[PDB]
């Protein structure tokens, strides 16, 4: 199998949990970008964009938290 | 005669001692049906290696 971290899976996790979001963000822009003035395509994308937004941010943020808790534990091993 | 045939005979018994006899050589073969190199496949997303 490919290499992959404990880093990588707790990562994957979410991309594996968000299922189609990656593709429907784009979509719904490529859409408005058709006709900006519709007010149901806007709405749409408004919540789109919003979710995209917060799934980078917590995806993020847990990756730093176990790089750290991984790092206190090597500098004990000496 | 016996003093200088055993003397002799020992003076050049360590005289050929520095003579090297034993050698390494270099064997090329070519595989005809697999790959030589450790080998990578790429899956959808990601590369995956045999020895």
């Amino acid at each position: 199998t490919p290499w992959s971290g404990y880093l990588d899976d707790v990562s994957a996790k979410f991309d594996t949990g968000v299922d189609n979001l990656q593709t429907q963000v784009t979509e719904a822009l490529d859409k408005l970008a058709a006709k900006p003035s519709d007010p149901a395509l806007l709405a749409a994308y408004q919540s789109k964009l919003s979710e995209y937004n917060l799934y980078r941010n917590a995806q993020s943020n847990t990756v730093k938290v176990f790089k750290d808790i991984d790092a206190a534990i090597i500098q004990n091993f000496r | 005669y016996v003093d200088m045939v055993v003397n002799a005979a020992t003076m050049m018994d360590k005289q050929n001692d520095g003579i090297e006899l034993g050698r390494q050589k270099i064997g090329v073969m070519r595989l005809n049906n697999t790959f030589v190199g450790d080998r990578t496949y790429n899956l959808r997303d990601q590369k995956m290696v045999i020895p």
